[PDB]
């Protein structure tokens, strides 16, 4: 084992990016490259240094001179955004590089869609209460979620995901606010407040509904 | 071309598991087959491979003496016996074909942990039109407090797929997961016609078909 990769690389949409793999082992094994998008299985994009599988875009190419393998992507599109892994067979061992996360700048921004659900009567009857804030179709994938009881910020009780890519290159995320029944009924309202790229969306929900 | 892994789940440290991959769509006995695994948030790590015949072939040093790869060419099946499992072995385990790893299955999750499994409470999210665009409504299911991953959600036993969004789970402070699935349907059809969340948490052998009524 050995192989070393850059953990992150960026490219402008349209520009060429080179992903470098440099572990020894390549020194004359022949290298494969795999693409992995989130929540998905790996695909081969380049095998034996230079060859490209039937359905891989022509803009994918590989190079390998002893030391170093290079995956080149010539005119980068939004959907080349994935993790890329280097592979080589030492002798009696398949070796993977630690992978490279490829970011494509600068795609157009998308504004978050925000849905807030109040606790169900069933959950309240089970003596618990969960507010559910759902956030979809936003790009870039960085949001800030803050909750408030009426207009006082609530600190304790909040669980928020980190944003994740969806089918259409955009992001989604969830925030959960766990309450006791009493504190759910004891305010006029609760609000999910989502900030994305300086803009803010606030959805509000009330026990008298 | 299909690689179908099976046999993953929750197991206690020191415990055993037998992973299984059933292949089809190609001539199984021509190919080196292999297992590659991926700890959550980590990279791809090669586990082991096996020649079309039976010699097999090396193992990653971290599983030598504990894991055994084998195959049954007459059942087109690849196997991975996992003994003396420890926390570090927690991963999605992928079945891959070939020296070049040209085909990967969807993988099976192995969780090695002391914590015991918990089934999820499933709460309905009554339809709302506040943030759906145009004469539609969003309704959903809250799948709260289960362990370990995963959970599958379907609507109306599979007959409803247009407009479904299942969100990726949160992992909470507690170590429990929760997620939500939301579906967008016509408001006109809000009551004639009915909506059922099918939730399934295999690790705890829980299923729940939750009817989601207008409030």
């Amino acid at each position: 084992s050995v192989l070393t990769q850059d953990p992150a690389v960026s490219v402008a949409l349209g520009q060429t990016v080179r992903i470098t793999c440099q572990g020894d082992s390549l020194r004359s094994y022949y290298a494969s490259w795999y693409q992995q998008k989130p929540g998905q299985s790996p695909l081969v994009v380049i095998y034996q240094d230079t060859n490209r599988p039937s359905g891989i875009p022509e803009r994918f190419s590989g190079s390998n001179s002893g030391n170093t393998a290079t995956l080149t992507i010539s005119e980068t599109q939004a959907m080349d955004e994935a993790d890329y892994y280097c592979q080589a067979w030492d002798s009696n061992t398949a070796v993977f590089g630690g992978g490279t996360k490829l970011t494509v700048l600068g795609q157009p921004k998308a504004a978050p869609s925000v849905t807030l659900f109040p606790p169900s009567s069933e959950e309240l009857q089970a003596n618990k209460a969960t507010l559910v804030c759902l956030i979809s179709d936003f790009y870039p994938g960085a949001v800030t979620v803050a909750w408030k009881a009426d207009s006082s910020p609530v600190k304790a009780g909040v669980e928020t995901t980190t944003p994740s890519k969806q089918s259409n290159n955009k992001y989604a995320a969830s925030s959960y606010l766990s309450l006791t029944p009493e504190q759910w009924k004891s305010h006029k309202s609760y609000s999910c407040q989502v900030t994305h790229e300086g803009s803010t969306v606030e959805k509000t929900v009330a026990p008298t509904e | 071309v299909q690689l179908l892994e099976s046999g993953g789940g929750l197991v206690q440290p020191g415990g055993s598991l037998r992973l299984s991959c059933a292949a089809s769509g190609f001539t199984f006995s021509w190919y080196v087959m292999g297992w590659v695994r991926q700890a959550p948030g980590k990279g791809l790590e090669w586990v082991s491979s096996i020649y079309p015949s039976g010699g097999a072939t090396n193992y990653a040093d971290s599983v030598k003496g504990r894991f055994t790869i084998s195959r049954d060419n007459s059942k087109n099946t690849l196997y991975l016996q996992m003994n003396s499992l420890r926390a570090e072995d927690t991963a999605v385990y992928y079945c891959a074909r070939g020296n070049y790893f040209d085909y990967w299955g969807q993988g099976t999750l192995v969780t090695v942990s002391s914590a015991s499994t918990k089934g999820p409470s499933v709460f309905p999210l009554a339809p709302s039109s506040k943030s759906t665009s145009g004469g539609t409504a969003a309704l959903g299911c809250l799948v709260k407090d289960y362990f370990p991953e995963p959970v599958t959600v379907s609507w109306n036993s599979g007959a409803l797929t247009s407009g479904v969004h299942t969100f990726p789970a949160v992992l909470q402070s507690s170590g429990l997961y929760s997620l939500s699935s939301v579906v967008t349907v016509p408001s006109s059809s809000l009551g004639t016609q009915t909506y059922i969340c099918n939730v399934n948490h295999k690790p705890s052998n829980t299923k729940v078909d939750k009817r989601v009524e207008p409030k």
